[PDB]
């Protein structure tokens, strides 16, 4: 859908424009989320290979914390500058066709009329 | 919400850390706690829900659905503790966690403001609650159960989900907030009423309708009893939950679509009530009176009065505590004699008689016998159909007579009579078990003095 | 009226107080059978005082003590009706129950569970004063299905019986049967009058009074065991004598009738219902007189006595003379 | 049987007797409300809205 | 701790409740707007709800 | 021949080695805090204090207030003449009808 | 007692087969009371609704639903 | 207490006692033993309690709504507005609710009141029971478990459609 | 309990009525 918007730029996963927004917290909790969920590859790491889960491997457990984090601030990044680039087309779209987004005029229930159904 | 998701979710290192003879004891007193707090939701308006955020809100009729399912969790460790006890103790927390894990998925089932995270926590419960029965249950036919518990669901809630999905194209949204105000009505078409089908026959398929009901005297009979538990005292639920919700954007044309299913219903419960006279299984008895029981909630969730949903209400926090306390029961005679034919053991007053008192009052309620909320439900039921159409109380009172039939059948024959001579290995009633019938039935019993709470949004 | 409204409550709180004593117990009794009937000697001596000054005056109340619960516009609330019957049937049926109770300390020595015979036979009076002191439909039917389960639990008193077992689901059956006229009612009157509550159903006063009234008479011929609805009370007969006694000739199989009586301004306002009323029993009243004079079990005579009694009060139920039938229960 | 009754009989006893002293010393020495109009000007708490001083402590805690 | 097992549960409902209560800090945009509460501010009051 | 399988365990019994047991463990001691745990928590902390929770609900959905002001509006029109209740929910003045 | 109980549940759809009979008996008893039913309640409210749509049902006092 | 105009009893008349015969009658000496025996215990210990409530004195509040716009002034969709409007409704809905109660509880307590000459001395209160029932039955009744303003309003203008075509037929 | 002693189908040859007579233990000239 978006494709040709971004094809004048080709192979970019953060344009310039992208900074114009505000990053994602680091205590964001999609980040959190995806920080448990490097929690969990550890886990299964340990749990694979049969060792302890827990305690086996922490440098190991906290890569996996590290790089899923790292990962996925980037793709938190990328994920809320699509979603931004879409609304930004979707208002200039609409305010450059005023014809096909004429304002509605608004009744209130006084006018409105709507069938009763019974229920008995 | 949060404050309840956050404490359930904490139960899982809480059984995974425990030491292995603590992981019963930790779990219930913790589960316990949760369920104390959850008197919380009791903050309700005469006007407005009680609508914590964007993602969760609590009404009249959610409240008493996650009260009930947060007291269910520690009475299900307990039902559950002793057939596992020679169990494997990570298959043990695995299983502690599958009931954690279902907990958590439907008091975010019951409290999602939006009816497309209600769907994904839905149908989110089939997973832990098939594993329980495949993995826990005792027999080969557990297999076969997790089968069709899987198989009618979704076959009938995969058609909602692109429901759902329309009216978030046609609505712009699916907040049940938003649709109290922007709900249009629903004219009489093909397109509708395939719309009204897609919307209803999930729901059909969790009450159980009759029809589509095959699924839970295998599901519910073939179980493991905390699996039994949550699945008479709380997923059939769901159903009337969602049809209470979803009924909203199907006006007027449910008015005639209602029509042969509040049939399926009416003459259903005639049919499964006197199936329940022939049961030579208890617990299959038992099922098949939680079928003749919501067949009551179908029809007064189809007809759609005040009275009606009140009733229903009633009548679903009223047979969750029933019906889990019967499985219980049944439950404590299979550990004794390691069958489920109710005519194996009889005469168990002789032997067993505060365990029988407890057969009484659980016999009693469910015969609906007044004051209980049983026949609270039942009672307001009756009443809305009657003035829906007056030939129902036929079909309603020949009910009440079978329902009896069925109950006190059910307590001569284990209960009364001569105790068979062969048997020799009744052991007294534990301590943990005397406990479970009492937290079942003492709250039910409770629940009489001010049954306000358990009468729903428009009380 | 302070004295009036405090030894009404007095008599049935006193009649709840052996209960929360043999449910609070931890020892054997010293003789919980003479406790539990000292208490209901002591109860009729407190409910002939508002009797006597309802001989006087007339004197007549409703306490509507608790709000229980509001459906939008039914308002159920706790309610006794203390009126001409209640102050009459309450002090004959404590009289009548402490003599089956003294006999019972007699009679029922022998049984190894007397505590729970005489746990069970106050609630059977419990449920009974229940019944017969309600205002509204919901608690009269509290009363109704109380004493149709005592009913039950006392018939079926030799539990490893069969034939005992079987008579106490039998009168569970036909209870239930007239139960779906009670419920008829009850619906009927919710529905057409807004009310559970027997004032706003008097004063209202219904003209198309056929459907609920048939409702009632359903509902007393299942509890009064008139002619189709009958043989359920010959086969109570297989529990113990007291409990023939009390409940099956004299105090639980009146309640149909009871019922009847206590919706007299509908009955005498429709022909119709008296006809059928008198017709049912007229069919009664012939039918197990003539049963009764061939008979052997002389416990089978004397309870096809009574259901030919029950048959003559539903007579002169259909004759519009309810008082006559009240002072025929009393009797 | 009868040690699962007793125990039971203690288990609800032992808050249940503190819980009936304490709701009658509630009701005798502090009290119920008093209904009252509304002062002008006065913008009373949502807790200010209830009788019982439990049910005030409730709303005023909890909700 | 010895006991270090038993709060788990308990401050996960403390902490659950904190963020229901940092929730509602974000949904305050009508917080003395609507038409029905709406009112002058008391003296030493700042918001009518937290 | 069958299989290489263990026979059938025979059912425990654990008044056996613990005449004392509540039935939650064969462990005595864990067997009584066990009790311990579900009675005090279930009984004396949810059921007790959770009864009085829900008999001191603060005016659980406005029904006590709704009574009251009934009696407020009863009293002003009684007094006033006016009919105790309107057939009209809303004001005819602000309708408009579909005309016809 | 064992080959009671598995004869009455879980050897009967072994044992059932198609015929005129299991079809004639299966239509009259599992959709036939549905049918009846459905034109009893139907009928009913037609003309209940008829009868209110007229204003001839008494429906006076009636304002519990 | 309450409000006597709300909840009305006509004045009590009862009457003197005129004794004919010359035996005493249990009641007098029943009512001198309760009021020796119970009633002044009963009395003593609600003083004290009465003193004690004196004390501490507070109070608690009725809580006033004011009036928002209604459904009819609400935009169609304009959730902000008709969010308002419905909990108006429903407030409302609920204290109609009450109000066909109290006139319930007036016409109860004159049938057990006036007695065995209840039909006649009652037509007061029998008549404001069927004009509040008919009020309430015109706004509420037939609207389904699914309630809101907007149901309402279209039952009142559906009504209001036919008392119109009603006027305009007889005309 | 094992397989060859529950309930089977319909017996057809005379040996298969001998075997489940011989099962239901009873007679097979009363089965
Ligand atoms: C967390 C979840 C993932 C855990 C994965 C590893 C699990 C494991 O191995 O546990 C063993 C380990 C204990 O084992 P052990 O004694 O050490 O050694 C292994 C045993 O010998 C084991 O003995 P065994 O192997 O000899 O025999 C027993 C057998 C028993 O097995 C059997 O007999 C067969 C199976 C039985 C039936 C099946 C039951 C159901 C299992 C699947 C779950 C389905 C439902 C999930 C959701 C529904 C959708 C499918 O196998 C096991 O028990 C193997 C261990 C695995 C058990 C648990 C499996 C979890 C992984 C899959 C679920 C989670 C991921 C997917 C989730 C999907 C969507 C939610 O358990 C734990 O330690 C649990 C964790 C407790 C501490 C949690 C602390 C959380 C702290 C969070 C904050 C810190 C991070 C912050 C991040 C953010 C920074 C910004
Ligand atoms: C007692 C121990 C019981 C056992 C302990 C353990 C119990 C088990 C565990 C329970 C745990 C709690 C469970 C949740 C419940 C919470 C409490 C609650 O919701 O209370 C609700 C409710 C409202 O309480 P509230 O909101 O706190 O107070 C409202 C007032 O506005 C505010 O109150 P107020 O300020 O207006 O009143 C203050 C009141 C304090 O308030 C209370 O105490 C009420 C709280 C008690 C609640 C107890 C509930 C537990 C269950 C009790 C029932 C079962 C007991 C065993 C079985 C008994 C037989 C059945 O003061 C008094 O009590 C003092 C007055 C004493 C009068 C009698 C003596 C006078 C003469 C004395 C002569 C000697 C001295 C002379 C000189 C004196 C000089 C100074 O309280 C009650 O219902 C109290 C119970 C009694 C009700 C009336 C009883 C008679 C009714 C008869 C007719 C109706 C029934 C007909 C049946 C017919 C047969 C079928
Ligand atoms: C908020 C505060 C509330 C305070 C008041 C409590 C309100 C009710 C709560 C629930 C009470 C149930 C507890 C007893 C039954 C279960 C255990 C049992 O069987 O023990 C036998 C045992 C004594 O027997 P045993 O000789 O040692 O051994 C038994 C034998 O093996 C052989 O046993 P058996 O067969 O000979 O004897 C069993 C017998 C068998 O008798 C029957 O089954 C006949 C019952 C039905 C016909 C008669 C009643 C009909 C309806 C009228 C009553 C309700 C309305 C009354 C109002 C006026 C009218 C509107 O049952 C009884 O006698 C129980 C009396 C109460 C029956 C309640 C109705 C159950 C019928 C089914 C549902 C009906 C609708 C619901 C009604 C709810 C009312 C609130 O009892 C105890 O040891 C009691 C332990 C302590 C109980 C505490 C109860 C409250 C718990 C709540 C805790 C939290 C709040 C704190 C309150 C604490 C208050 C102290
Ligand atoms: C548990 C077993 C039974 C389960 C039953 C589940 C429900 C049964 C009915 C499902 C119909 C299919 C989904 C409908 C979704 C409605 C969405 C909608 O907008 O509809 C209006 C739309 C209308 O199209 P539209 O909305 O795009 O058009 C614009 C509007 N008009 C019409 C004015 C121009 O309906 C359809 O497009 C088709 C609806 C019927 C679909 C028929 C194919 C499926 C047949 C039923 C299959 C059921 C499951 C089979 C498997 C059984 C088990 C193995
Ligand atoms: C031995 C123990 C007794 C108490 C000992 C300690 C106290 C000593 C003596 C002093 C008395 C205590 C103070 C006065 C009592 C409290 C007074 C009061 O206002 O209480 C508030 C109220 C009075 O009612 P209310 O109308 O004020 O409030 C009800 C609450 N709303 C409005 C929300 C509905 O509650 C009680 O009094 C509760 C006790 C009721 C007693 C009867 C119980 C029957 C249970 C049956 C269950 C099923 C019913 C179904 C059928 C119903 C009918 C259809
Ligand atoms: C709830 C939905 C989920 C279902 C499962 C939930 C399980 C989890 C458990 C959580 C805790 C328990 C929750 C439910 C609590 C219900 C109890 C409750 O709150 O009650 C409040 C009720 C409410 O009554 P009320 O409304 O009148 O209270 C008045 C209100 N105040 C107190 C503020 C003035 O409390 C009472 O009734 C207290 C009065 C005393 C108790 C009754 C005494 C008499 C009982 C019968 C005596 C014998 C009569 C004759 C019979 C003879 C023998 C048969
Ligand atoms: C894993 C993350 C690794 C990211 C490394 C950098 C990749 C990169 O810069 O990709 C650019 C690309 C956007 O380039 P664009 O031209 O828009 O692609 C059109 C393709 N249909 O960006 C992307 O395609 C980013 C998304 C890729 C996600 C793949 C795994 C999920
Ligand atoms: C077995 C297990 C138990 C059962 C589980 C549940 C299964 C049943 C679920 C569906 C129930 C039946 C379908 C719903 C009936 C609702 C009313 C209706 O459609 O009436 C029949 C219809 C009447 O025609 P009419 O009302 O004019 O419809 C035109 C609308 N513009 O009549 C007709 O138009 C003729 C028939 C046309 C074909 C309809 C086929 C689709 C619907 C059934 C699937
Ligand atoms: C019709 C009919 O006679 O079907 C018989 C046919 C088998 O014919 P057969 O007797 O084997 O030669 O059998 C068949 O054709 C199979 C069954 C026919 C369809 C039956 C539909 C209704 C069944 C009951 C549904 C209840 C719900």
């Amino acid at each position: 859908m978006m494709t040709g918007r971004q094809a004048r730029a080709p192979l970019q996963f953060l344009p310039d424009e992208a900074r114009s927004l505000p990053p994602p917290k680091l205590t964001d909790p999609r980040l959190a989320y995806i920080g448990f969920l490097g929690y969990c590859s550890g886990l299964i790491d340990n749990a694979i290979r049969r060792r302890p889960v827990l305690s086996a491997g922490l440098h190991r457990q906290f890569l996996y914390i590290t790089s899923f984090v790292f990962v996925g601030y980037y793709l938190l990044k990328r994920q809320d500058y699509m979603y931004a680039v879409r609304d930004h087309d979707m208002f200039s779209y609409i305010k450059s066709h005023p014809e096909d987004f004429p304002e509605k005029d608004k009744k209130t229930y006084r006018e409105v009329f709507e069938e009763f159904h019974p229920v008995r | 919400m949060l404050k309840y998701i956050i404490p359930t979710m904490m139960l899982m290192p809480l059984t995974w850390l425990s030491k292995n003879s603590m992981i019963w004891i930790n779990t219930t007193l913790h589960s316990l706690l949760i369920s104390l707090t959850s008197l919380l939701l009791l903050n309700q308006f005469g006007d407005n829900s009680l609508n914590f955020s964007l993602t969760f809100f609590s009404d009249s009729l959610s409240t008493p659905l996650l009260i009930l399912t947060m007291w269910l969790l520690p009475l299900m460790l307990m039902a559950s503790q002793h057939h596992l006890s020679k169990e494997n103790l990570a298959r043990k927390k695995l299983f502690i966690s599958m009931l954690i894990l279902l907990q958590l998925f439907l008091i975010m089932t019951f409290t999602a403001t939006e009816l497309i995270f209600f769907y994904i926590m839905f149908e989110a419960t089939l997973v832990p609650t098939l594993i329980i029965i495949t993995r826990w249950g005792n027999q080969t036919e557990r297999l076969n159960a997790g089968l069709y518990f899987l198989f009618y669901t979704l076959a009938g809630s995969l058609p909602l989900l692109v429901a759902l999905i329309y009216i978030q194209n046609t609505m712009g949204s699916l907040n049940f907030l938003i649709l109290q105000y922007w709900v249009q009505p629903m004219p009489n078409s093909w397109s509708n009423t395939f719309m009204w089908l897609a919307c209803m026959m999930a729901f059909m398929v969790k009450m159980p309708l009759y029809g589509l009901h095959l699924w839970l005297p295998k599901a519910h009979v073939e179980a493991p009893i905390a699996g039994s538990m949550v699945l008479a005292a709380i997923l059939l639920k769901l159903g009337g939950y969602g049809m209470m919700r979803i009924t909203l954007l199907l006006n007027p044309i449910t008015d005639f679509m209602a029509y042969p299913f509040i049939m399926l219903s009416l003459w259903g419960m005639i049919m499964t009530s006197s199936i329940c006279l022939r049961q030579t299984d208890l617990k299959s008895l038992i099922a098949y009176s939680s079928v003749s029981h919501m067949a009551l909630v179908i029809v007064a969730i189809l007809i759609q009065t005040p009275w009606s949903y009140m009733g229903a209400t009633a009548l679903m926090i009223a047979h969750g505590l029933t019906s889990s306390m019967l499985f219980c029961l049944a439950n404590s005679n299979y550990e004794r004699v390691h069958s489920r034919t109710m005519i194996l053991a009889r005469g168990l007053q002789t032997l067993l008689p505060l365990m029988a008192a407890w057969w009484l009052l659980a016999s009693l309620t469910n015969l609906a016998l007044p004051p209980s909320i049983n026949l609270i439900g039942e009672l307001f039921v009756v009443m809305s159909t009657f003035s829906w159409s007056n030939i129902t109380i036929i079909l309603m009172g020949l009910n009440m007579v079978i329902t009896a039939l069925y109950s006190l059948y059910m307590l001569i024959t284990t209960q009364r009579g001569k105790h068979t001579h062969h048997i020799n290995n009744i052991l007294p009633s534990f301590t943990r078990e005397n406990a479970l019938m009492s937290l079942h039935m003492l709250p039910l019993l409770l629940l009489s003095l001010n049954p306000k709470i358990i009468l729903g949004p428009l009380y | 009226m302070n004295l009036f409204s405090s030894l009404t409550l007095v008599t049935l709180i006193l009649l709840t107080m052996p209960i929360a004593a043999i449910n609070f117990n931890t020892h054997k009794f010293t003789n919980y059978p003479l406790y539990v009937k000292t208490t209901i000697s002591c109860a009729f001596i407190t409910s002939m005082i508002p009797t006597m000054m309802f001989i006087h005056t007339g004197q007549e109340m409703i306490i509507s003590n608790w709000h229980w619960l509001t459906i939008q516009t039914l308002k159920l609330s706790l309610s006794f009706k203390m009126d001409f019957f209640s102050m009459m049937f309450v002090p004959v049926a404590l009289f009548v129950t402490w003599s089956i109770m003294e006999f019972s300390m007699w009679y029922m020595h022998s049984d190894p569970n007397i505590n729970q015979f005489f746990k069970y036979l106050l609630l059977f009076l419990i449920t009974m004063l229940i019944l017969v002191t309600a205002n509204n439909l919901f608690q009269l039917f509290i009363g109704w299905e109380g004493v149709g389960i005592m009913s039950f639990l006392l018939i079926g008193w030799w539990y490893g019986r069969t034939d005992a077992n079987t008579a106490a689901l039998q009168a569970i059956l036909y209870n239930r049967i007239g139960d779906i006229g009670f419920i008829l009612a009850m619906a009927w009157f919710l529905i057409n009058l807004n009310t559970w509550d027997l004032q706003q159903i008097f004063m209202l006063n219904p003209n198309d009074s056929n459907l609920p009234l048939m409702g009632l008479i359903l509902a007393a011929t299942g509890k009064s065991a008139q002619f189709g609805l009958h043989p359920w009370l010959p086969s109570a007969m297989e529990g113990p004598t007291p409990v023939s006694a009390l409940l099956h000739s004299s105090t639980m199989v009146v309640a149909g009738i009871f019922l009847l009586i206590r919706f007299y301004p509908l009955t005498e306002n429709n022909k119709f219902g008296q006809s059928i009323m008198l017709c049912l029993g007229a069919m009664t009243t012939l039918f197990t007189a003539m049963c009764a004079l061939t008979q052997n079990d002389i416990k089978k005579i004397i309870a096809f006595s009574t259901s030919s009694q029950l048959g003559l009060m539903m007579v002169t139920i259909g004759i519009n003379q309810p008082h006559l039938a009240f002072l025929h229960i009393c009797t | 049987d009868k040690r699962f009754l007793k125990l039971l009989r203690f288990y609800i006893l032992l808050t249940g007797i503190p819980v009936v002293i304490g709701i009658t010393l509630i009701n005798v020495f502090i009290g119920e409300a008093e209904l009252a109009e509304i002062p002008e000007g006065y913008v009373p708490e949502h807790w200010e809205y209830f009788k019982h001083p439990i049910s005030r402590w409730i709303a005023r805690t909890f909700f | 701790r010895d006991h270090w097992i038993h709060v788990l549960v308990p401050v996960g409902f403390v902490f659950g409740y904190y963020l229901d209560r940092k929730n509602d800090e974000k949904l305050a945009a009508f917080r003395n707007k609507s038409l029905l509460y709406k009112r002058e501010l008391k003296p030493q009051e700042e918001v009518t709800w937290k | 021949l069958r299989w290489q399988e263990d026979p059938e365990p025979e059912d425990e019994n654990l008044y056996e080695k613990n005449p004392d047991s509540h039935g939650y463990d064969k462990d005595p001691a864990v067997d009584v805090w066990n009790m311990r745990v579900v009675f005090f928590f279930g009984f004396s902390i949810v059921l007790v204090l959770g009864s009085t929770f829900v008999a001191y609900l603060p005016d659980y959905r406005m029904q006590e207030w709704a009574r009251r002001e009934a009696e407020r509006l009863v009293k002003y029109r009684e007094a006033h003449g006016l009919p105790l209740m309107e057939s009209n929910c809303f004001d005819p003045s602000k309708i408009q009808l579909p005309e016809d | 007692l064992i080959r009671w109980t598995c004869a009455r549940s879980a050897n009967v759809y072994p044992n059932f087969r198609p015929n005129t009979k299991t079809s004639l008996l299966g239509a009259l008893f599992g959709i036939g009371p549905l049918i009846f039913w459905y034109y009893v309640f139907k009928t009913d409210r037609d003309r209940k609704e008829k009868l209110i749509q007229e204003g001839k049902l008494d429906r006076t006092f009636n304002i519990s639903y | 207490s309450w409000d006597k105009d709300v909840y009305p009893e006509p004045p009590r008349r009862t009457p003197a006692p005129s004794p004919q015969t010359s035996l005493p009658n249990p009641i007098t000496y029943l009512t001198k033993a309760f009021d020796l025996l119970v009633d002044r215990p009963v009395t003593l210990v609600r003083e004290f309690i009465e003193r004690q409530h004196a004390k501490n004195k507070y109070y608690y509040y009725h809580r006033e709504f004011r009036r928002v716009p209604d459904i009819t002034e609400c935009h169609e969709k304009d959730v902000l507005c008709m969010f308002e409007a419905e909990m108006q409704w429903k407030r409302d809905y609920k204290v109609d609710q009450e109000i066909v109660n109290i006139i319930q509880e007036r016409l109860k307590a004159c049938q057990q009141r006036e007695g065995e000459s209840h039909r006649q001395n009652c037509a007061k209160e029998l008549q404001q029971f069927t004009q509040v029932v008919k009020a309430y039955q015109d706004r509420y009744h037939d609207l389904g478990a699914h309630y809101s303003a907007r149901k309402c309003l279209a039952k009142q203008k559906q009504r209001m459609l036919a008392e119109r075509k009603a006027t305009k037929e007889a005309a | 309990i094992t397989k060859d002693m529950l309930p089977g189908p319909y017996p057809k040859t005379p040996e298969e009525r001998a075997a489940a007579a011989k099962k239901y233990n009873m007679r097979v000239e009363d089965y």
